[PDB]
């Protein structure tokens, strides 16, 4: 009984390359396309709810999660691989940051966790690389708005926007042409929409979009009043009603 | 690969077999029992003329009734002695005596099964343990890698040991005198040598009850070497 | 492939072949039953005598757990003292906690359980048995039997080991020829033709009769070896059924 | 059981190499050059980033240079997350140093156990080792500055130039050719910059696919500076050595 | 163990520590030296609990002497000092503390200065000109605060030890059996053989 | 508060001859002022020709003699057989309390 | 922990590990000790691919282990430090308890005890590194000079050598050490030590690194032109 | 034959090649014979020496006064289970202050051989054992394999061509089985018995060793000179 | 291929492992379906017992998980009872740790966040099993949240899962491309209990019998599952329409 399996599972082959990152990003490639873009005054993260079953609720499906009031983050690769990671990252930002300092992480730093946590999947006994590369957007209030992939060997850069799964190549060539440094975010939304029409087959629509954002303070969406210092989350989702109104004018 | 305890298809330890393969390509090491003594003898054999021979230590003492020499994989032999050396004398602070030969050497055998997935393989080394207590009188064991131990009135280990166990054979009987026995080592360690037996590629040792056990100096067995030659020469 | 070398794995069917592998060792071992009756249930084995030297009566196979639990298996023998043991700790300690001696089907999954954690690892192997077993609780008769995956059903009857299929065959004729109920002075009886008969299939080595029961009325609920001149008695019937 | 599937990481080929290490050298031959070079009065780090595109937030980017504290850097050529691992170590290490002896921990000593941390993933435990090779620069008051270079073995050396990464054969030789003792800082910047403009296996060296930093005397009197340049601080450095 | 003191002058550090060992009713030993040295340049002088005092020095000086052979370098006093004053404010929180108080002399040879660090059982160091350990203290402070000057020569520095020794064997009730004096400068560590 | 200790009275004496010994003890087993047993042996044969009494509280001389008695059965067993002789149980005896040296067996012991 | 058996007997008694260790040692740069009358001498080759070294900063080749016994091996460079840190500490140690500094034998049997308890421990590999040990016990003059290897057998030696090419130079050394009469003098010694290490080496330049150490603690390195010296006057006598 | 690297492996019809091939060196191991009457049980075993200038391998273990075994296979392993077996009687003794039942002494060593017959990395005990004991239910005999399996006998052999001495017993059933209260028929039964399992070779003084143990009988060992008496 | 052995990636990015668990999930040749009413929430399985010497009442793929769920498992039974028993330790430690009835699709979202781990650790096997996880939730209302060896999980309108899972789910879809919206529109459980069967055997084109189903029904407060004669009155009520 217990792990015997306390050697590696991911070594470097003659050529040098580690063939089980290799391969975990080849997951990623099969994965379902998602994207970010990064304004002026927020950012945008995106992804199809491509529906196993028209019998599923997809809404109870969310692959765009909530991390810290200020910091989301959307996948493609392995689903089930994403949900323990955002378990994972919403725990370290307490347990390694707030519980300390009494605030939450800045977005590089919540990032350079989970990296970390998915560079141990890559080295320690017993475990396989996690099968999916995240874009991770956030705001804190030093460093403003910024945007992060998160690759299986736990690698992380910044980004202005990218795409990472399926229709990625495209996505990204896409994005350079309409990317500038003076977007405001109701731009980079529009974008967002227009991108992500190319990869997506089926219907179109506020059902089968998930879509947040990194923006202003959502005082409505806090809970409480009465602290003029505490002014809500930065992170929305938006909702389905929201994202069919901007396709009418796209 | 396959596990470090596995058995043959004939029952036995491949890891234990194994290992007395690399203790007949180590060094000679001879033991004779007597009435007067058990005498220990060695083939130091130095890997080059430059390496100061004295520094070979294949001889060893456990306690002052009990002695050792060794064959095989001799570096493998240190925690060895250092378990025997221990035991011997914890067993006579727990019981203010000298401790049986016997028990000496069941206590070192104990030690050899004791790998797998612990030590991660078996001894390389094989020992005569050669030594008097009350009880038995002189004793000489053969303790191997496998944890079994045998006694033997008289026994050869290492490279040259089939050629001198058939020697031994016939060389042995229950009246040697401890003379008699240090000289059959000699005797049987220049057949086997393959360099030429002299006072610095050999070492001699006993143990009496009355003396305990002795490491022979290079000047007392180069006397028995020369006493050795002109006893041959002379039939 | 390979996909059979390491328990555990498993084959691009769906299945776990060194369990399977498991089952051609139950299936190799003695001939074991189980016949649940009116207020408890019978349990009973063969014997093979390898020689006049086996002391009769003295390599009891049947093993009792708790104080109203008979358990019999086939197989690798040692396999299944193992699982009786643990049988043993799992009752101990829910009588230890909840006062009353455990439940027939919880004692069954208590088996049922570590038997199938033992096809969760490549570190151990699946147990070589098949296990019949049962007794009388505060709800009435079960009986139970369990496989290397760790699965386990309630049976009306039950057989196991060389001669499953004969005995198999016996038992249905029994449920069909008794739909109102089978009693436990019977059930014994019957038990002893059918380890009879399902001996043609391992007729080499003749063989010892063993059966044990538990019955509200005859054995008050407690597990108890049948023994003397009830043992002898069904031996005798059993003997009259083959001619 | 698991044997059937463990790699033996840690064991020798009959040549008596240690294949995984072999193995990570050759991963970390394919990374983006990194180039120290050590004058009289200060060290340059510059380092090649992995093919830019041209989306990436280029200023609030560290893909090649760490500070470790105050008076020391280094440059990195392999995994980052697995570098990002040892770095940490590495900063933690220092700081136990400083707050046991009250003084700054000598280049050499970190540098030292970092060596030591490697070494140990290729002896025992039987896991793979990182895939990184470190160029240090750094200042203390008993050596001054100094460079090292460690790499996945744990073997490290002290260096006047040196490179790690992609093309370290071509590039050792033109840092051999036109280096020389006497040198000042801003000779080396220059050389860094050369020395990489060859190397480089892009059509023509940009301040977008650049890391830069020195370590000089250069603030107030016996007292040491590192300076991590900003993207534009590596435009015009760019500009002034004519290599656009 | 009881009296030890330390004087730090212009160009080198004296240590002066009480000879005397005294269980119950007997003085055992009135010669024993109350010192170790840590490096070339660098001496500890120690009183407290028996048993964890000499304890204490000996892991101080293997730590030291390893340090030193390791990196070929000799720690700084200041070095020294803190390493020492760490192990001593860990030992206070364990199961059973070391009870020893210290006084580290140095001479610093990147600064061409002496260093007088006084530190207790508790970890709690400072650098001082002047220091004293125990009841001591009580008598040589006020002393030294009158007699004391910055710029003192060795000799003279001496001559206030031999003023702060004179003190304390005037109004101390004990018999300490005189003192043994060593010197702490560029050259390194040596020892006065009559006071 | 507990108290693991007790005392169960009785007294012990052994004496030494030429070629002989004895060791003698009464019989009566007392706590307090009561009278527990009139006959409760606390001398015993240990064999190898030891005899062993520990006088004090009793739980304590009764857990120390089945340890010894035990000690001689393994000193059989991993010697050959061999006999214990007086002055090796003595030190062996020596071992078995001060294993106990901070928590004590409460016997006065006499072979 | 990880636990895998690594070094174990193959079917004819071989422990391969610990012999492709041995190849290590053997790719390693050469070492090697010779002992004088009154003196030990441990010189070393440097491989000359490299140049724009930093020879102030780079690891020295000898180790001193106490302040009276010297450690120099090959094999790999990273093992031997973990080797020659243990052995400083056991060093430190041996004083602390016995209050005498360690005598050579002794820091010999302690490392090769560590070189041979890594060939016979679950999930590490064997040590790819031999040593030469020289010094003087304390309040001792008769010289000291010993090797470990990978298995953990150590032996003492008039005068011996490691790594590449090192059996060339013990040839050398076979013809030209009379154990008769040893270099009477430091200046005898560091000659055939110099003279064994240029039949192997190239050129004597910033190739040869020599350590002397005498009685009480005396150790000291030589510089570039001493050792210079020496390759000058022994390559004019050599014309012949 | 891909199936018999490890213990934890069965193979495609069910079998444990480990612990096939542990049976196996007690087929190799040298000829022991056990036999009883109601009154005592015997031990007997032919010890083997390496050559003429060694002892022969002492073949029987005391376990308790009332218990003991013989040993045929790997030596350290009897070792290791009749150790085993002395604490069991012993905890039996200190705890309960009650002598071992003989049958649950078997029970005791079918369970712990079982269990390195399902988990990795161990190996099955190479040894057979026969032990004998005088209880509270008279005499005794019981046959050890390292499968596990534990039998009571009233006779029975193993080691090399244990087959002979194995149906002598199998014949000489209803005589020994009455040979109450005569311990040295007995052991004439017993000897007679090993003699069907010697090739080239037969019983000398310090190559035979017997154990018995019943109604007013310690177990006992006897070698050397005091066995001459039965050859 | 030791990368089809245990739960390392293959070239391609799979896991050979998962998949091979999948197909052990149709090993018992069973069928399963799951629906919403207003008030309820309803599950049915086949039964099929072969063996004459069962005892038919022991032979059951759906458990009570714990007052308020109900969960049916499609898989080999001892894997089923192992997740089965994990569940109920899972249930009850939430109730006690939170101080509230662990919700379904949180249980749902526990169990499939184990089943990932087993995907992700090499020393732990997948379970050859699907979980479907049924309640009527205090908060969503009736619940159906279904778990696979992946370690995927989502909520349903309905679903269905076994061999013949894609004729009953296609079946489903289409009467709710009909009926337009999300649930069974059915006052009482007993007449969505009907519908769940007549829409198996319209599906499956074969008819049941009382012994050839199994039936568990979810309410508010309560979980609880039909003895054959609760089945043949529905049954019957089906046949008289």
């Amino acid at each position: 009984m217990t792990d015997r399996y306390s050697f590696s599972l991911t070594t470097f082959s003659p050529s040098g390359k580690l063939g089980q990152i290799d391969y975990a990003l080849t997951a990623v490639k099969q994965g379902v396309t998602s994207l970010g873009i990064k304004a002026t005054n927020g950012v945008v993260i995106a992804t199809e709810k491509k529906s196993s079953s028209p019998l599923a609720m997809s809404e109870t499906l969310s692959k765009v999660s909530l991390l810290t009031p200020d910091i989301g983050a959307v996948y493609s690769g392995m689903g089930p691989d994403y949900r323990v990671l955002v378990d994972k990252s919403r725990k370290v930002a307490h347990t390694s940051y707030k519980r300390i300092y009494g605030e939450y992480p800045p977005t590089k730093l919540l990032v350079s966790e989970v990296a970390k946590i998915m560079q141990e999947a890559t080295q320690s006994g017993g475990v396989r690389p996690f099968g999916v590369s995240l874009l991770i957007a956030g705001h804190d209030e030093f460093n403003g708005f910024s945007l992060y992939q998160v690759d299986p060997s736990g690698s992380y850069f910044p980004w202005k926007a990218t795409a990472i799964g399926k229709g990625s190549v495209a996505a990204k060539t896409f994005l350079e042409k309409r990317w500038n440094d003076e977007l405001e975010l109701e731009d980079a939304i529009h974008i967002a929409l227009l991108t992500l029409k190319e990869s997506v087959e089926g219907e179109f629509n506020g059902d089968t979009i998930e879509l947040a954002i990194i923006g202003d303070e959502n005082p409505d969406l806090l809970g409480y009043t009465g602290i003029p210092t505490d002014k809500g989350p930065r992170f929305r989702k938006l909702t389905s009603q929201e994202i069919n109104d901007r396709l009418e004018a796209l | 690969d396959r596990g470090v305890s596995t058995f043959s298809p004939e029952g036995r330890l491949f890891q234990v077999e194994y290992s007395l393969e690399a203790i007949k390509l180590g060094s000679t090491a001879i033991g004779i029992a007597t009435k007067e003594g058990v005498v220990l003898g060695v083939e130091k054999r130095a890997t080059s003329p430059l390496l100061e021979s004295d520094s070979i230590e294949k001889i060893v003492e456990i306690d002052r009734h009990i002695g050792c020499a060794m064959s095989g994989l001799t570096a493998d032999a240190r925690s060895m002695i250092e378990h025997a050396r221990t035991a011997a004398v914890t067993h006579n602070l727990y019981y203010d005596e000298d401790i049986n030969v016997e028990s000496l050497t069941q206590s070192v055998c104990d030690l050899a099964l004791r790998f797998g997935e612990l030590m991660s393989r078996p001894f390389g080394v094989a020992l005569l343990i050669a030594g008097h207590d009350a009880d038995d009188g002189y004793q000489l064991f053969h303790a191997e890698p496998s944890g079994t131990f045998y006694r033997y009135n008289a026994k050869a280990i290492g490279s040259g040991s089939e050629g001198a166990q058939a020697e031994l054979l016939n060389e042995w009987h229950s009246s040697l005198t401890l003379k008699e026995a240090e000289l059959l080592v000699l005797k049987i360690l220049k057949q086997v040598m393959e360099e030429k037996l002299d006072e610095n590629n050999a070492q001699l040792s006993c143990i009496t009850k009355q003396d305990g056990f002795k490491i022979y100096d290079n000047e007392k067995t180069a006397e028995l070497i020369k006493e050795l030659k002109e006893k041959e020469a002379a039939e | 492939t390979g996909y059979d070398l390491s328990n555990s794995v498993f084959s691009p069917d769906g299945r776990n072949f060194q369990v399977e592998y498991a089952v051609k060792a139950v299936e190799n071992g003695t001939t074991s039953i189980g016949i649940k009756c009116n207020d408890g249930v019978v349990f009973a084995v063969e014997k093979l005598i390898t020689s006049k030297l086996l002391v009769p009566q003295k390599n009891v196979k049947i093993q009792v757990v708790d104080r109203h639990i008979g358990c019999v298996y086939s197989g690798l023998i040692p396999d299944g003292r193992h699982l009786v043991n643990r049988g043993r700790e799992e009752a101990a300690s829910f009588k230890k906690l909840y006062k009353t001696p455990i439940p027939i089907p919880a004692f069954a999954d208590r088996l049922g359980q570590y038997v199938q954690a033992h096809t969760l690892y490549n570190s151990v192997r699946p147990f070589g048995v098949s296990t019949i077993f049962g007794g009388v609780d505060k709800n009435g008769a079960h009986l139970y039997m369990l496989e290397p995956s760790g699965s386990y059903w309630g049976y009306k009857g039950a057989a196991t080991g060389k001669g499953r299929q004969s005995a198999k065959a016996e038992l249905e004729k029994l449920v069909d020829h008794h739909p109102e109920g089978l009693s436990a002075r019977e059930a014994v009886k019957q038990a002893a033709k059918i380890i009879y008969l399902a001996h043609e299939d391992n007729k080499e080595k003749d063989f010892e009769l063993e059966i044990s029961w538990c019955s509200l009325s005859e054995t008050n609920g407690l597990h108890k070896f049948v023994k003397g001149d009830l043992l002898q008695e069904a031996i005798d019937f059993a003997q009259k059924e083959i001619n | 059981g698991s044997r059937r599937y463990d790699s033996r990481t840690t064991i020798f080929s009959p040549e008596g190499r240690l294949y995984q290490v072999e193995y990570a050298l050759e991963s970390i031959s394919h990374a983006g050059t990194a180039i120290g070079i050590m004058a009289s009065d200060g060290i340059v780090l510059a380092a090649e980033r992995k093919v830019t595109s041209t989306l990436l937030e280029q200023d609030t980017s560290t893909e090649k240079l760490y500070k470790l504290n105050d008076k020391i850097a280094v440059a990195v050529a392999g995994l980052t997350a697995d570098a990002e691992i040892l770095i940490n170590t590495a900063r933690i290490h220092a700081q136990n140093y400083l707050k046991t002896y009250n003084e700054d921990i000598p280049v050499e000593i970190l540098v030292r156990r970092l060596s030591d941390i490697k070494q140990g993933y290729t002896q025992h435990g039987g896991l793979r080792p990182f895939g990184v090779s470190f160029i240090y620069a750094g200042y203390d008051d008993r050596y001054g500055y100094q460079l090292y270079t460690s790499n996945p073995s744990g073997n490290y050396t002290g260096w006047k130039a040196i490179s790690v990464g992609a093309n370290t054969s071509a590039a050792q030789t033109l840092l051999q050719m036109d280096y020389k003792d006497d040198m000042k800082v801003d000779d080396a910047i220059e050389l860094a910059l050369k020395t990489l403009s060859k190397t480089t296996d892009s059509s023509a060296l940009t301040y977008d696919r650049l890391e830069f930093a020195t370590i000089r005397k250069g603030a107030n009197d016996g007292e040491v500076y590192q300076k991590i340049f900003k993207p534009q601080e590596i435009k015009d450095i760019l500009v002034k050595t004519g290599i656009t | 163990m009881d009296i030890i003191l330390g004087i730090r002058v212009q160009d080198s550090v004296i240590l002066a520590s009480s000879k005397a060992v005294t269980r119950g009713i007997s003085v055992l030993k009135d010669s024993d030296d109350k010192t170790r040295q840590l490096s070339p340049h660098t001496l500890m002088s120690f009183a407290g609990e028996a048993g964890d005092t000499v304890q204490f020095a000996e892991y101080i000086q293997a730590n030291i002497q390893l340090y030193s052979i390791r990196e070929d370098y000799e720690l700084s006093p200041q070095a020294v000092s803190s390493f020492v004053r760490q192990e001593l404010a860990k030992s206070i929180r364990s199961r059973r503390p070391y009870q020893v108080n210290v006084l580290i002399g140095g001479y610093d040879k990147k600064k061409n200065k002496p260093e007088l660090y006084q530190i207790d059982y508790l970890g709690t160091k400072v650098e001082l000109p002047y220091g004293a350990h125990g009841y001591s203290g009580f008598y040589t402070f006020s002393l030294l605060d009158h007699h004391y000057r910055p710029d003192m020569t060795t000799e003279e520095g001496l001559d206030l030890l031999k003023l702060c020794v004179q003190e304390l064997e005037k109004r101390m009730p004990m018999d300490f059996k005189g003192v043994i004096v060593k010197i702490v400068d560029k050259d390194g560590i040596r020892q006065v053989d009559d006071f | 508060q507990f108290n693991p200790y007790g005392d169960n009275g009785g007294t012990i004496l052994g004496i030494a001859g030429e070629d002989f010994a004895v060791l003698a003890g009464d019989t009566r087993n007392i706590t307090d002022y009561s009278i527990n047993s009139r006959y409760e042996p606390k001398v015993f044969d240990c064999g190898d020709n030891i005899v062993m009494s520990a006088n004090g509280f009793a739980a304590d001389g009764d857990a120390l003699v089945k340890r010894f008695k035990n000690s001689v059965k393994w000193y059989h067993f991993d010697h050959n057989d061999k006999k214990l002789s007086i002055n090796s149980a003595a030190r062996n005896i020596q071992h078995l309390l001060y294993g106990k040296r901070f928590f004590p067996y409460y016997v006065h012991t006499i072979i | 922990g990880y636990d895998r058996a690594l070094s174990i007997f193959s079917p004819d008694g071989h422990i391969f590990q610990v012999e492709y260790a041995l190849e290590a040692v053997k790719r390693g740069t050469c070492a090697v000790g010779v002992k004088g009358k009154n003196c030990v001498v441990l010189g070393c080759e440097r491989r000359s691919t490299l140049k724009l070294q930093d020879t102030r900063i780079t690891p020295s080749k000898v180790s001193k282990i106490d302040s009276h016994v010297v450690l120099s091996f090959s094999g790999l460079n990273a093992d031997s430090r973990i080797l020659i840190e243990k052995a400083r500490v056991e060093a430190q140690s041996h004083r602390l308890t016995l209050e005498d500094p360690v005598t050579v034998e002794y820091l010999t049997r302690y490392v090769a005890g560590v070189q041979q308890r890594y060939t016979q421990s679950g999930g590490v590999r064997p040590f790819g590194v031999s040593t030469l040990i020289a010094g003087f016990d304390p309040r001792d003059d008769e010289p000291k000079l010993y090797q470990t290897e990978p298995s953990g057998i150590y032996s003492s030696w008039s005068a011996q050598t490691i790594g590449r090419n090192s059996k060339t130079v013990r040839e050398f050394l076979e013809k030209n050490y009379d154990r008769k009469e040893p270099p009477a003098t430091v200046e005898e010694c560091v000659k055939l030590t110099v003279r064994s290490l240029l039949e192997v080496v190239q050129t004597g330049a910033k190739n040869i690194e020599i350590t002397v150490v005498k009685p009480d603690s005396d150790i000291v390195a030589l510089s570039s032109e001493e050792i210079n010296q020496y390759v000058t006057q022994i390559e004019q006598e050599k014309q012949e | 034959n891909n199936y018999d690297g490890d213990t934890v492996t069965f193979s495609p019809t069910g079998r444990l090649f480990q612990v096939e091939y542990a049976l196996e060196a007690i087929k190799q191991g040298s000829v022991t014979v056990g036999l009883r009457s109601n009154t005592h049980a015997v031990l007997v075993a032919l010890k083997r020496n390496a050559d003429e200038l060694s002892s022969y391998q002492k073949k029987i273990i005391k376990c308790d006064e009332h218990m003991g075994l013989s040993l045929a296979g790997l030596a350290p392993d009897a070792r290791v289970l009749s150790n085993y077996l002395r604490q069991q009687c012993n905890y039996s003794s200190l705890v309960f202050n009650r002598k071992l039942a003989v049958e649950r002494a078997g029970h005791l060593l079918c369970d712990k051989a079982q269990k390195n017959t399902q988990s990795y990395g161990g190996r099955p005990y190479g040894v057979g054992l026969l032990i004998i004991g005088y209880d509270k239910s008279g005499a005794h005999l019981l046959e050890f394999q390292p499968s596990g399996n534990v039998t009571e006998l009233y006779g029975t052999a193993i080691g090399a061509r244990s087959q002979g001495a194995k149906t002598y017993l199998e014949r000489t059933l209803d005589t020994f089985i009455k040979i109450d209260g005569n311990p040295d028929e007995l052991i004439k039964a017993g000897v007679e018995a090993i003699s069907q399992s010697l090739r080239d070779e037969s019983l000398t003084v310090d190559n035979l060793s017997i154990a018995i143990v019943g109604k007013d009988t310690p177990f006992t060992i006897y070698d050397g000179e005091a066995v001459a008496k039965y050859i | 291929g030791y990368d089809r052995h245990i739960t390392i990636f293959s070239p391609e990015g799979r896991l050979y492992q998962v998949e091979y668990a999948f197909k052990a999930t149709n090993q018992t040749n069973i069928n399963s379906l799951a629906v919403r009413g207003k008030d309820c929430t309803v599950v049915i399985s086949q039964k099929k017992v072969p063996d004459k010497l069962l005892d038919p009442t022991t032979v059951s793929y759906i458990f009570c998980i714990s007052r308020t769920i109900g969960m049916v498992v499609n898989g080999p039974i001892p894997d089923a009872r192992n997740a089965a028993l994990r569940a109920k330790a899972e249930a009850a430690e939430f109730r006690y740790k939170y101080g509230y009835d662990m919700p379904c699709d949180v249980l749902a979202k526990r169990m499939a966040n184990l089943s990932q781990i087993y995907t992700q650790r090499a020393y732990m096997r997948p379970l050859g099993v699907i979980l479907t996880f049924v309640s009527v939730d205090e908060e969503l209302g009736p619940s159906i949240y279904k778990t696979d060896p992946a370690g995927y999980y989502v909520g349903y309108k309905a679903t269905a899962t076994g061999p013949k899972q894609q004729e009953i789910t296609t079946n489903l879809e289409n009467h709710f491309k009909k009926s337009k919206i999300d649930h069974i529109n059915e006052e009482s459980w007993e007449k969505v209990v009907e519908f769940a069967i007549t829409h198996m055997i319209d599906a499956l084109g074969t008819e049941f019998s009382k012994n050839d189903l199994e039936v568990g029904v979810a309410t508010k407060d309560k979980f609880f599952t039909l003895s054959a004669e609760n089945i043949e009155e529905r049954l019957v009520a089906i046949a008289e329409q």
